DNA sequence: TCGGATGTATATATCTGACACGTGCCTGGAGACTAGGGAGTAATCCCCTTGGCGGTTAAAACGCGGGGGACAGCGCGTACGTGCGTTTAAGCGGTGCTAGAGCTGTCTACGACCAATTGAGCGGCCTCGGCA
DNA sequence: TGCCGAGGCCGCTCAATTGGTCGTAGACAGCTCTAGCACCGCTTAAACGCACGTACGCGCTGTCCCCCGCGTTTTAACCGCCAAGGGGATTACTCCCTAGTCTCCAGGCACGTGTCAGATATATACATCCGA
């Protein structure tokens, strides 16, 4: 149907550099890439399976901002713009 | 005559009074507890807007943005401890480099 | 619809500033924040108001609670706010 | 010609604490949240406003503790983050034990 | 008041029965007890308000535990609360 | 009448009524549900007897056979998913986990 | 006033020995003295805000709880 | 003429204050403390005894965990010798400055 | 250094004190009933979202030099652990007062529910100057 | 230099407002007696100073290596547009659930009741650490 794989390299070295210019710091060391990316991971598995269990509890197929927003509100990070 | 308009405000005191009676926070609500609330709702958003005009202004713009939001909570301590864990979007950055940083 | 403060946050700005005008955007993040920091601010005052075996929740109960989320500064500045607002409707009945 | 490294270093620090607009492409990011999902419930639906807000969170959470592991890597009198700076920011914050 | 102090040793028995709680042990135990009650209360609270219900359901409370839960203890935690609601249907 | 209790039906060792009765006086909502209150001391009993399973045997094994809160933060400290939960108490009378930095150790 | 002085050097010294740590710099002790005072000064102003609320004198434990619960960082055996 | 080398006794009070449970803050110094403290808030209050003992548990925690969170810190750095400067940026990562 | 000194878990007799146990009881838990509405179920409709396809182009990948910075070594001088002697004030146990927590009552204003009214800001227009 | 957000216009309808009811939450008064407070003195555990050695924090130096910046090449993100149908959101209605009430009864509670494991102090052998 809709089988997928390794998308986790979709974060790619130049966006986790300008993520990191954001963040405000000079060099980079080879081996912040990849585990970087494990951070994101977690992170988002937490958030989204907050999330997921939210649209679960409401009987709905799909996810919507409310949803995740109110995952994030749990997780200690809120969040504005959406509702 | 209006409560709201009795309290010489701008919020709705109606509007807060269906909230509390809806937020469950309590089986029953007091009398001046919405008009207090208002109140301080009322004041909060002014000091609030009056960061961001002052942020938006001086960055010679005349739309606040919620970039100018961030700017007036990540400008205000009291603000900060209130909205530390807030992440605006279209926001969400403070211009400041550490000094080891600098050649 | 919603029931929300938007059609009152820019009547607010001509007693804070004179030409500036919020952004669509910007409008309902304004109105989330506060519709939030009502809900934090009402929660802190049922928790005291039942911690107190009091069931009614009254302005003293809000008075409280702001003081107890907003420290010194904004907070006692947030409170005689409130304090004067009830006076100006205590002054303000039936005989004016 | 080339610059000295560093120069051009600052440019793109200065210049994105200005700008807003999302750092990570979007097809590819909202790829990865399709699979990190589909293993908690099967072939899911996302609206668009949903994923932006996976995006603009994952953004800030990135963001900061970049900036903190940044702070570490300074207190290590190093300019250069590693992975002992982002594991030491991530145990303080607590989520590593 | 009411608390679930003279539970403790009960359940303690069925599963360590050679020990005994302290004086205190029962006490911080009570609380424990007492706000992740709460906590899970709340969630399940703040959840069906979401879902416009205002009701708090069986239901409620699995989605509530399952999420604030991770995966091993949570999934044992609904194990066992469907175990004790089709006991409950039973009789 | 047949005097029955719904615990006793639940085959549980937590009081079913008790609960119910903090549900509707902590107001979490308007109105609670039949099974809500089953269910809810069926996690929390056996959320007790799990720390109370783990503390046992982090007293036991240190030769004691009576549970104190040092036992408890034991218990508590030596899992994960009870960390992620609980990490963020302070038990009464302390006794932080006994750890120390290899670093720190002498040749 | 010097009260603050009460917590010793030797009492923040085993205070970081259960912390696990080996060496102390001399500063530590003022530095330490000044956070503590800090995380003081919230946990007392919420308590006392409890309080006088509940129009009262004293500071029930019960109170102290609430305001370390609401803080953030909870406290068992004490109800 | 005997002396034990040094660092030693450290590590041995170390496995002995993380073995032990009870206080390590003398009682009265830390309730006159909490009294200065707080008559500025209000004046003439009174503190019921466990009411202090819970200030001094909460307390203690917390400065523990403090300690150990700047020994990692100071540790990433080389050192085995925590100085202010560790204590400053494990409470700014932890965030309350 | 291996052996000797020193801190430490180990074995053994004590009492005492928190804890297992039988006895009334009562008050909260359970049973049964009713009256009313929250929501469970079901059409439905139309919003959006998922699938896909073409360009087009900003962005990512790859490579290469080269310079800055991470890191190992060392030395050196200082700040801190260790130990012993000294002061002090914490903690010990009584002891006495009393302000205030806490429990009971009871009377009163106070706040939810409700019938009736209206104008205020909400829907949709008309039109003008600034944000892009 | 261009066109869309917003000032000014006017008509509506439902949420705010008034008046009123009545059940009750609690404000207030009063009484009790509990625990906190201030103090009394005694013992000594612990804090304080000091001297001393030495472990290491730091600063410097040299090396070697590995990110940055740039240029070129590839690529897939993105944007527009078009389908399309899945389910999000909606209204209607019934019914099955809960709240509340009254009655009834035993699980937990408070009481006294024994009662044996648990902390104390002294002696034992061991683990460890540091000196040739």
């Amino acid at each position: 149907r809709k089988v997928l794989r390794d998308n986790i390299q979709g974060i790619t070295k130049p966006a986790i550099r300008r993520l990191a210019r954001r963040g405000g710091v000079k060099r980079i060391s080879g081996l912040i890439y990849e585990e970087t990316r494990g951070v994101l991971k977690v992170f988002l598995e937490n958030v989204i399976r907050d999330a997921v269990t939210y649209t679960e509890h409401a009987k709905r197929k799909t996810v919507t901002a409310m949803d995740v927003v109110y995952a994030l509100k749990r997780q200690g990070r809120t969040l504005y713009g959406f509702g | 005559k209006t409560r709201s308009s009795r309290a010489g405000l701008q919020f709705p005191v109606g509007r807060v009074h269906r909230l509390l009676r809806k937020g469950n926070y309590s089986e029953r609500v007091g009398a001046g507890a919405p008009v207090y609330l208002a109140a301080v709702l009322e004041y909060l958003t002014a000091e609030i807007l009056e960061l961001a005009g002052n942020a938006a202004r001086d960055n010679k713009k005349t739309r606040i943005i919620p970039r100018h939001l961030q700017l007036a909570i990540r400008n205000d301590e009291e603000l900060n401890k209130l909205l530390g864990r807030v992440t605006i979007a279209q926001g969400g950055v403070l211009p400041n480099i550490q000094a080891v940083l600098l050649p | 619809f919603g029931d929300s403060f938007t059609p009152y946050f820019p009547r607010v700005l001509k007693q804070v500033h004179q030409g500036l005008s919020l952004s669509q955007e910007a409008v309902s993040v304004m109105d989330s924040m506060i519709h939030d920091i009502l809900d934090r601010i009402a929660t802190e005052a049922g928790q005291l108001a039942h911690y107190t075996k009091r069931v009614t929740i009254t302005s003293r109960d809000i008075q409280m609670a702001v003081r107890l989320l907003l420290p010194g500064k904004m907070g006692k500045l947030a409170e005689a706010q409130g304090t004067n607002a009830a006076l100006r409707t205590s002054l303000c009945a039936i005989w004016q | 010609h080339r610059y000295r490294p560093g120069t051009v270093a600052l440019r793109e620090i200065r210049r994105y604490q200005k700008s807003t607009e999302l750092l990570i492409r979007k097809l590819p990011f909202q790829r990865l949240v399709r699979e990190i999902a589909q293993d908690f419930k099967t072939d899911l639906r996302f609206q668009s406003s949903a994923v932006m807000a996976l995006q603009e969170a994952c953004e800030a959470y990135l963001v900061g503790l970049f900036e903190d592991t940044n702070l570490c890597a300074i207190h290590a009198k190093r300019v250069t983050i590693m992975p002992k700076d982002i594991q030491l920011a991530r145990r303080i914050r607590g989520e590593r034990a």
